């Protein structure tokens, strides 16, 4: 998977400037989250070009979703359940852009209803 | 002595309509709602809600 | 030609509203965060609400846009209030264009999201500038075309069309390339620093971007203006 | 510890399990009862319209329903023979016949001063064009008491019981106690209309949502919707299936927020379009059901109708043939969620914002919500302030079947409590607003147990 | 002929544009709907003169009011003439047939 994942992340990150999510890595190499967010820890080491602000959010105990800013002093630092890169952002605004995305099996979770054309 | 006022006010001050509510809000500046008379024959009845009566007392 | 123009004035205006916001020409308190402003901007461009402002800002686009056949080259100098000199330098390059009379919006507008996020990129890192002591400036690059000259007829005008015309006509004067930059003095003298910027690559929209700082001086140049060290 | 040793803990020492993607776990099926069921009480054809009148006979059928409804309870409790500590109590009827030292009961309306915001008050006289001053003509300290009328007369109400309660006029009560030595009667118990009959009560979970509030400036609200819907998806928390117990997403209302004073086209056009991309990009995980909200594209009237079949980008026109409503359905502003056997009733909560723009100085808190929402569902009507919140018609506002659980979005402050009411036990959740402190409520069917996750930048 | 202002042109408009049209009478109709509450709460506090009730039996005697000496009846009266006018009920058919998808 490396090699890969890595080079898209350059590619979207350098060659057009523009923040990367991990949703933006199930979209294109539909893979599990879990993997994303290896791919992401991997990435975020052996880089000498500092040219990116790491974006890393924390999942607590009480699912209180909360997004790192100062990255010196967190509170509840036993309480957090999770950590991972939530994206990388070339600069300090995120100001992400939303758009269609044709998710046909990149799912993990599926409703039980389906749906029907005519 | 007894004073026609709405004259009195025609004669003291210039306004366009000389209505109690006219002149009440030009003069005082209070607004007053006006009711038709019908409205008020038909809220003064018996037999009415007691928020009629204390409307039009 | 309809589609075109509209995208070219929504660009620059976000280009020069960007410009202003981050090189502290204007209070950002003014400056509002905001993504309709009569256009759909391509991101959440900051807009200030100032209504003299935003009209001059109006008429200059629509002004550039209307010699856009003949003019090439669009700049924004960045001039200091005390003393005229030019210390930065933005510069909007219109090589081709691709000017025809004859691509959709998404695929434009992801162009323009790329080139506004680079020159914000461009633009955060630079230090900061004092208040109230700064000016912006707009200085175009023409090919074929006189400007001025077109009130020695006398015309009297019959339409607001004409009337526009023959004002923009007016409002611009002749100067020369390395007008306000410091004049060489020899004594350390300034080495102005060119920045390479991403620019929109659509199939009608073809631009280029760069920038000019001086980041040098001999004295009396850059001073108070940068906030000290940082 | 720093940032860098907090990732080299947690991500990684990854599981990487349970993320196979190609079986993907099915979600919980929570199917809704109500969604050809049809017969809505609160759907209204736009054809018949509002002809600007016909409210006194709304009135008058609420007073009328409500009397008979107290006046049964009162036999019910307060029947012929019953005797209270001082004497045996008297069914009088009209409210100006108890002349003596006897208890006695009487079933009337209650009238307060309910005196409106100042606020409210330099809003609508700015847009007015010659509006009055509305603060001269409110003028005196007002009415600090509670009165009874009945339609024959009007006394003054005192005792500890009635001050302490929350009182709005166009309800009835059932009034008890003993005549005061002035012309007032002392207040000792106090009577409700008698409770509707209720439906009986790993099944699943449901997510509220409300108060998204859209638009063309603030860009954080765009950020946390869509870290709430990576949630939604098990991307986040990567719970599976923890996340896949939330059978269905319930949006409560106010997507986007606009002033309709100054307002174009286009960038309604830009939110709308922004909300259809989040649910084109969150419809195949999760059904959402989507709501009227007070300030969005919908009625100003509490019966608000859904938004509409358009409105929303060409990428939904599949959701929208017609045959499938299942996963993307749009109902009136209220409503009855039959969500597996459970009927849940949601509002978008322009009623309590109205009682709570009046001030009643009889009686801003979480409690004084909780409290207000209680004095509701007592009262067996939706909406107290009847030309605040409704126009016309074309009552369903009077309740015919007590829900499981009351759904009420657009608040400052979030709140949970059981209750029991003649036998039966409702569930009062206020939402919060998503734009401001935008936490959401996990609903659990099984055990009726609200859970909030909080959700920050 | 014609709802908007395409020369001439049912519905009574030439071009579909039903995610613009629905939203551009989505929108007079909640700005006229809010100036006309605006109008009965501004009655209503000056009715609250003699009535002495901010609740029902109130807004009917504030609307009751037909004093020719006050903007805002006139207002008013204007507001119902709009919403009762054939012009609102030809934007609710467009609006049906647009949403008749
Ligand atoms: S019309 Fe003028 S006067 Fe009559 S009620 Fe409305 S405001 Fe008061």
């Amino acid at each position: 998977m490396d090699q890969k994942a890595s080079y898209f992340i350059n590619e979207k990150l350098f060659t057009e400037v523009k923040p990367v999510l991990f949703t933006d890595l199930i979209h294109h190499l539909k893979i599990g989250p879990s993997m994303a967010k290896k791919l992401m820890f991997d990435y975020y080491k052996q880089t000498t070009n500092a040219k990116y602000n790491c974006v890393v959010i924390c999942c607590y105990k009480d699912q209180t979703i909360k997004i790192i800013h100062d990255l010196s002093n967190i509170p509840q630092q036993d309480s957090i359940i999770d950590c991972f890169i939530y994206a990388f952002n070339p600069m300090d605004s995120f100001i992400p852009y939303y758009d269609i995305i044709d998710q046909k099996d990149c799912l993990t979770i599926k409703n039980s209803y389906e749906l029907k054309v005519s | 002595h007894m004073i026609n006022i709405w004259r009195a006010l025609r004669s003291d001050v210039n306004l366009t309509q000389y209505t109690i509510e006219s002149a009440a809000f030009n003069i005082l500046h209070k607004r007053l709602p006006h009711f038709s008379f019908e409205s008020l024959t038909n809220m003064w009845n018996a037999k009415k809600s007691t928020t009629e009566l204390k409307t039009v007392l | 030609n309809r589609w075109v123009e509209k995208w070219l004035r929504v660009y620059l205006k976000c280009y020069i509203n960007l410009i202003l916001f981050y090189r502290n020409v204007y209070p950002p308190q003014s400056f509002d965060y905001t993504t309709y402003q009569s256009f759909n901007l391509p991101q959440f461009v900051p807009i200030n609400r100032h209504p003299a402002l935003i009209d001059y800002i109006e008429e200059l686009i629509l002004d550039v846009l209307s010699k856009l056949t003949h003019v090439y080259r669009f700049s924004i100098c960045i001039i200091n209030k005390k003393n005229d000199l030019c210390i930065e330098k933005y510069v909007l390059d219109f090589s081709e264009l691709q000017h025809v009379d004859k691509i959709t919006e998404t695929e434009v507008f992801d162009e323009f999201r790329s080139s506004l996020n680079s020159l914000i990129m461009h633009l955060e890192k630079l230090p900061k500038v004092n208040d109230d002591t700064i000016t912006f400036e707009a200085v175009i690059n023409a090919i074929e075309l006189e400007l001025g000259h077109k009130l020695d007829r006398n015309r009297r005008v019959d339409s607001l069309e004409e009337k526009a015309e023959i004002e923009r006509d007016s409002n611009w004067v002749k100067c020369q390339e390395d007008e306000n930059l410091p004049d060489n003095n020899g004594f350390q003298p300034p080495k102005i620093k060119l920045t390479s910027l991403v620019g929109s690559d659509v199939g009608p929209l073809i631009i280029h971007q760069f920038s000019e700082k001086l980041i040098s001086g001999d004295d009396k140049i850059l001073n108070g203006v940068y906030s000290q060290y940082e | 510890l720093h940032m860098d040793a907090l990732l080299t803990k947690f991500n990684e020492d990854r599981s990487l399990q349970d993320e196979n993607l190609s079986q993907p776990r099915t979600r919980v099926r929570i199917v809704d009862d109500n969604l050809y069921n049809k017969s809505n009480p609160f759907q209204l054809c736009y054809k018949k319209r509002d002809y600007g009148s016909q409210y006194y006979h709304i009135y008058q059928y609420r007073l009328k329903t409500f009397r008979e409804r107290v006046l049964k309870e009162c036999d019910k409790r307060w029947d012929a023979g019953f005797t209270l500590n001082g004497q045996l109590v008297l069914k009088k009827d009209k409210v100006l016949d108890i002349q003596g030292n006897q208890p006695c009961w009487c079933v009337g309306s209650i009238y307060c001063e309910m005196k409106y915001k100042p606020n409210v008050l330099d809003e609508v006289i700015n847009d007015t064009y010659g509006a009055p001053d509305l603060t001269k003509s409110y003028t005196e300290g007002g009415s600090d008491e509670i009165m009874l009328e009945d339609e024959s007369g009007r006394v003054l109400l005192v005792g500890d019981f009635i001050r302490s309660t929350p009182f709005i006029t166009g309800v009835v009560v059932g009034i008890l106690g003993m005549e005061a030595e002035a012309g007032t009667f002392q207040v000792l118990d106090i009577c409700y209309p008698t409770p509707l009959p209720q439906n009986p009560f790993t099944r699943g979970k449901i997510a509220l949502v409300s108060g998204l509030n859209l638009n063309n400036t603030s860009p954080d609200r765009l950020l946390r919707l869509e870290i709430l819907r990576e949630f939604l998806m098990g991307r986040i928390n990567n719970k599976i299936d923890d996340i896949s117990l939330i059978g269905r997403l319930l949006i409560c209302g106010n997507s986007v927020d606009f002033d309709i004073k100054s307002v174009n086209k286009d960038e309604l056009m830009i939110s709308l379009t922004e909300f259809s991309k989040f649910l084109h990009n969150i419809l195949p995980s999760i059904s959402v059901d989507i709501m009227p909200g007070t300030n969005d594209p919908s009625d100003k009237s509490l019966p608000q109708q859904p938004f509409h079949k358009s409105l929303f980008d060409k990428s939904l026109e599949s959701y929208f043939n017609g045959s499938n409503k299942e996963i993307l359905n749009l109902v009136t502003n209220p409503y009855e969620f039959s969500y597996n056997g459970v009927d849940v009733l949601a509002v978008s909560g322009k009623n309590i914002n109205d009682i709570c723009k009046y001030v009643i100085p009889s009686n801003d808190d979480i409690e004084h919500r909780l409290d207000l929402m209680e004095c509701t569902m007592k009262w067996q009507n939706i909406a107290p302030t009847a030309p605040d919140t409704l126009w016309c018609y074309p009552d369903p506002f009077v309740l015919d079947k007590w829900p499981h659980v009351y759904i009420v979005a657009n608040q400052p402050y979030f709140g949970t409590r059981v209750v029991e009411i003649g036998g039966k036990n409702i569930k009062i959740i206020s939402v919060p607003e998503f734009s401001s402190t935008g936490m959401i409520i996990l609903l659990d069917l099984e055990t009726l147990e609200a859970e909030t996750v909080k959700i920050d930048i | 002929c014609g709802e908007e202002l395409k020369i001439c042109s049912l519905c009574d408009d030439c071009l579909e544009k039903r995610s613009t049209t629905t939203l551009s009478f989505l929108i007079k109709k909640l700005k006229r709907q809010k100036e006309y509450q605006t109008l009965k709460t501004v009655c209503r506090t000056c009715s609250y003169r003699y009535t002495s009730d901010a609740g029902i039996e109130n807004d009917h005697i504030a609307s009751k009011c037909n004093s020719y000496d006050c903007p805002v009846f006139y207002s008013r009266v204007k507001a119902e003439r709009y919403l009762r006018d054939n012009q609102s009920v030809q934007r609710e058919e467009a609006l049906i047939s647009l949403n008749d998808w």
